[PDB]
DNA sequence: TCGAGAATCCCGGTGCCGAGGCCGCTCAATTGGTCGTAGACAGCTCTAGCACCGCTTAAACGCACGTACGCGCTGTCCCCCGCGTTTTAACCGCCAAGGGGATTACTCCCTAGTCTCCAGGCACGTGTCAGATATATACATCCGAT
DNA sequence: ATCGGATGTATATATCTGACACGTGCCTGGAGACTAGGGAGTAATCCCCTTGGCGGTTAAAACGCGGGGGACAGCGCGTACGTGCGTTTAAGCGGTGCTAGAGCTGTCTACGACCAATTGAGCGGCCTCGGCACCGGGATTCTCGA
């Protein structure tokens, strides 16, 4: 009876994303039959690496607008100015999140 | 003394994300096209359903505004014509033009 | 492979403006920066600027505003950097450099480099403690990049053998680059970094620089002479 | 009513790692939810297509690192593969 | 009055001057309110399909968001 | 030793013998019939399976197959294969 | 001892197997549980459209004088037919070729 | 003594179906694409896998040219352009454009 | 003698007749042979890399029709 | 709903040309073909041809080729048919309806019909066995619509009331046309249909036809007139 | 408005190789019971969507007008296509070798499943500060005049 | 190239409100520990199908040249679109009220997973003849030039 206390698998891997969520919902998925153990370790890692992406260009794109809160629209200028993120989020709309400001050059 | 002023309008609407279209003429008309596939019984709304329909349909019109006059551009023109609006859904296909 | 094509050198005097095209091939051109750095032998290595050819925007320092002009050629893969009123100041090495668009990445690939011969507290410093050291054939080496600044691990170690452009060792400040042996060894995080050669062969005597990109100016440091016996 | 699991505090540990003094509206956060969401199902559906193309039952980790080549583009997809490979080797030998 | 006549000749102007667009033709608004009628019909139509297998009489968000995704149309900000 | 290599080209070829009774097909077509058939099975198969997990089912019934059908075929196309699906679902629960 | 085994296909009148769908819609990871009339409905959808497929294939091979479908044969039945061109739009038919389309400026 | 052929070519090779790319010309690039990504090594290729990759490679180029010749006849000329191809690959997408 | 230049102006002017292209720029085919090398490249990298997660050294022509496949370019015909 | 808008009548005088319009609304205009057929009161029911506007192709029946010419217009959604060389034997009613390109439909919807009238063999034969039939209110009238050749089940049924354009019942030879009550019901495949009709009332007094859709000129039935007592 | 020529279409004959039919077998579908849980159904609660009303004010609408721009026409020159001749490389057939794909057998490690238990995450409050808006100020830029 | 004036753009200050970030209780889902069994790793083997080479043939590519079709620039004319201004009118916002229906919970039973035995449907192999590609000769129909 003499039990551990209890750490999480993010704590194992070094993350911040949930490694048990994520392994619930990859078997709660209809994904496969069986699931291996560093899949969601490796899943979880990988969807922590693109959000810290995405964040930290959207608040490098809110801290140039004098703002220090992130809002749809610096989700996507981060998005859109970028050519692997665009191509990434192609058929993708985000909501409140305007167009990107381009006039085209023979017009002026 | 009359002054250009689709610059300004242009400049200043690229910047902001607001919904363009008011918000009861498109209920009214995404209600009324509905109408017509529930076997006429009317159905209720979320209200954040109109919106992410307005959302969806106002980032679709622009976007199919920016392809119509790259082809008003490409015919040495500088005025938008439907044709020019035809021809960006053609090439788009049946998924991204027609619909 | 990733070539960047650079042209030769020049010999010109005050006043004049000179453009050098960075011809690139062996990628996909538009989904990756070209960075410019100027290397006198005065104050080594300095961050100039960037254009990504994608949206066609640049950033450059604020040391070279006006004097630096980069413009993009999608059609012949180009990138062309303008100098505008030549000083005797602006007589150096100018390398291009790609680097991609993500963050933790560095500027992996140079150029040969275009040798011009004429006729700002508010940064980050690059401290590296040893500025010159000896070596034997095998022993251990460890360099050090102590910074002002907090950058998180934005920080990239760099090898200049003389007459030659410099070459990416560890980016991110751990991870090896591409074709990098494993006896450099990178750690650190925050304010101090540290390079470690782990057996020292025959070539790994040239210049070592670290690159921190962490904040708006990129500032290399001031460099550290490595002689073996 | 239900206890509706998000992404939002993960999300948020994750600014405060890259942006100390960064905030994040709640549009924005729904769109991050959104975003997470959508990679997490686009990369299980290819790793359950590779498992099944290759007459396998489990998804292992390799299958979500092939997954992750095929889907992201260009250094996205070195330096996601090159994550979820150290956090693999740090969570075995624990 | 018609409601595609309430998507008014400012509105689609609004809309074509944030594509961009310096000068409108005045044939481009019968052309915009029947392409948004299509779309609409679209994603209408696929959004009632969503709500009538879930035995509802309430089109959720959710089944607008469905109906826009199985189109190639994935919008972010509204669940999901 | 050869493997199974299971293909539809016997079913293919029984609902050609009875709408075209001396029409032939030949293999690269016959191929093509099999490539379609796959495909649209591997549509409909994960429209239903998203459709019963948008509900919190864990069960794939011909009502999910149906509005599948309806989510996937354009025009009077859904409206007879759901006439004709509706058909022989009627014709197995009474046999 | 027990009945003389009838397939699930003559039983619901189909030329398409039931037994086969309902082993792939169960092997597939679709959902952990099949209903009985689910393989029976797919099958049943998936013989109408071969068999549309097919009669206007057999149709435009008579046209051309032949007895015998080749893939030039499916592509003029498919893109001929803008229901069957909307559903395989992002397919390309190997050896199908073309539509004939020139365009009447040119003419 | 010349008149066009130009339709008599359009009409038949509408009417054709082969493969219009010669084989070992097509089968040597594909090669030399693939050892760039294999680590410098060579693999090998069934004979099926390189005519599925020049059915698609062709039916690829064929629909672009019809979509830079819609083009190319928005513009009022007749003659095909690269202009014409540029666009009609930025109009098509990302996914259908590029690649 | 590269092996782009093997793609002769013969071959893209078959392939633009059929296209129904009437005339055809001079610069038409290198243009033609980028586009034609951009899709390769996609198409066989992808290729490549079904190849490799199944522990082969041969190209299929199954892993060409799945690497067209997730490109929402489905090929009928060579197997699937 | 969908409804096919057509012309009102027209008073001509022969050797001229004549052409009427099918403006289409309430689908999807490019979907569906738009099928001619010609109402005489000497040989019943003709179908004349259709023309699909997703590509402009059309079929005529021999017996009208070079006599009918079939145009659209995706910008009007309307379809236009020529009558050219008005010869005396051209005064009817020209209905427009419309079938989907998909084998099992029929001609689903019509057009009210334009009362034309100008001022002066390898087919299948549909055979309907009574010609005409008296009821009372409640019983059970069966129509029989025997073959020729071969239709593989592709038969429909229609009824039209005097001075009526014809209303759809049955289609495929069994399946409910939509809107119809469960009173009707067709049956038969191969040579040999019927439609029988249960529970009559007095809007069931009219004429019935049957339209064979199976072989490339198609043929309605004679026709049969019920009267209801 | 006609005449040699070109193009297109039709018909008979040949050969071949691929479609279609047949046979043996084996494995996958059918049959017949059993069991447990998923979902259908009834009922109940409370959220949120619909419906109405007054009022304000911003946006839509209608009209007049000037000018920017579409469109047709014309001329020039350049570049693309057709044609004839020569070069070259794809292709086909034959042949050989061996790399590697595919199958089979064995073992053991990894993952599903179960039970227990506890702490991470979620609903719910709650106070404060970031952003929106209004106002005043200065910097820079275009428009007219010279 | 230079000067004066209206005005768009950028910047600092106030104030204000509502949304966001933080704190708390609880409960349910994740972790710890243990067992069982089968999926897959690995080794060995077999044969097949991919690569490489050689020789000859011939059709396709390449190249040069000349003519004319068409791209492009410029110009003139008329019409239709932006803009401004005054009138109108529907959107929106608050406020109330009502009730349909979404969502949850509890019961129970029909239906689908599972398992074991059996057999016949479908797949591989093989074998044969006829549909089609090809080739060669004759009837039909448009075209440039008198």
């Amino acid at each position: 009876k003499a039990r551990a206390k209890a750490k999480t698998r993010s704590s194992r891997a070094g993350l911040q994303f949930p490694v048990g969520r994520v392994h619930r919902l990859l078997r709660k998925g209809n994904y496969s039959e069986r699931v291996g153990a560093g899949a969601p370790v490796y899943l979880a890692a990988v969807l922590e690496y693109l959000t810290a992406e995405i964040l930290e260009l959207a608040g490098n794109a809110a801290r140039d607008n004098k703002k220090t809160r992130i809002i749809p629209r610096h989700l996507q200028l981060a998005i859109r100015n970028d050519e692997e993120l665009n191509k990434l989020l192609g058929r993708v709309t985000i909501a409140q999140g305007g167009v990107l400001p381009n006039i085209q050059a023979v017009l002026l | 003394r009359r002054r250009q002023g689709w610059l300004k309008e242009i400049r200043k609407l690229q910047k902001s994300t607001h919904l363009l279209i008011r918000k009861l003429p498109f209920s009214r008309l995404a209600r009324e096209i509905c109408v017509k596939f529930t076997r006429g019984v009317d159905f209720n709304w979320q209200a954040q359903a109109l919106l992410a329909l307005q959302e969806a349909a106002e980032a679709f019109l622009v976007h199919l505004f920016e392809d119509a006059y790259l082809l008003t551009l490409h015919a040495g023109r500088v005025t938008l014509f439907p044709k020019d609006v035809q021809l960006a859904r053609r090439i788009r296909g049946l998924e991204e033009g027609l619909g | 492979e990733v070539q960047l094509q650079q042209s030769g050198p020049e010999l010109v005097e005050p006043g004049t403006s000179v453009k050098m095209p960075c011809k690139a091939s062996g990628y996909t051109f538009t989904s990756y920066t070209i960075q410019w750095v100027k290397q006198t032998p005065r104050q080594g290595l300095e961050w100039i600027g960037y254009i990504y050819p994608y949206n066609a925007g640049t950033k450059y320092n604020e040391k070279f505003k006006g004097k630096a002009t980069l413009t993009s050629d999608k059609s012949s893969s180009t990138v062309y950097m303008e100098l505008s009123s030549l000083t005797s100041e602006d007589s150096a090495v100018y390398y291009c450099a790609r680097k991609s668009s993500r963050l933790r990445s560095t500027l992996d690939y140079w150029g040969q480099g275009t040798s011009v011969t004429v006729s700002g507290s508010m940064d980050i410093k690059m401290t590296q403690s040893p500025s010159s050291m000896h070596a034997s054939l095998g022993e251990r080496v460890t360099i050090t990049c102590k910074a002002s600044q907090d950058i998180r691990s934005y920080l990239s170690w760099y090898q200049q053998k003389p007459w030659k452009s410099p070459k990416t060792l560890i980016y991110y400040a751990t991870s090896l680059a591409d074709g990098v042996p494993s006896r450099f060894s990178g750690s650190g995080s925050g304010q101090d970094f540290s390079l470690t050669i782990n057996n020292l062969e025959s070539d790994d005597t040239a210049t070592y620089y670290c690159l921190q990109h962490g904040e708006s100016p990129y500032t290399f440091g001031s460099g550290t002479k490595l002689e073996i016996k | 009513r239900s206890r509706k699991e998000s992404y939002s505090i993960y999300v948020y540990k994750v600014l405060k790692q890259v942006h100390p003094d960064t905030g994040i509206s709640s549009k924005a956060m729904g769109i991050m939810n959104s975003f997470v969401n959508d990679i997490f199902e686009r990369i299980a559906g290819e790793a359950s297509r590779l498992a099944h193309y290759n007459k396998r039952s489990t998804i292992t980790s390799r299958e979500i690192q092939t997954a992750v080549r095929l889907l992201l583009p260009g250094e996205l997809a070195k330096h996601a593969v090159s994550e979820g490979t150290k956090a693999v080797t740090k969570y075995t030998s624990a | 009055r018609d409601n595609i006549q309430g998507i008014t000749k400012p509105a689609i102007r609004r809309l074509a001057r944030r594509g961009g667009v310096k000068r409108i033709s005045g044939l481009i608004y019968e052309e915009t309110r029947g392409v948004l009628k299509v779309f609409l019909e679209n994603v209408i139509r696929d959004a009632v399909t969503y709500t009538e297998h879930a035995k509802r009489k309430t089109v959720t968000a959710m089944d607008v968001v469905y109906a826009l995704k199985r189109q190639g149309r994935t919008l972010y900000g509204f669940g999901g």
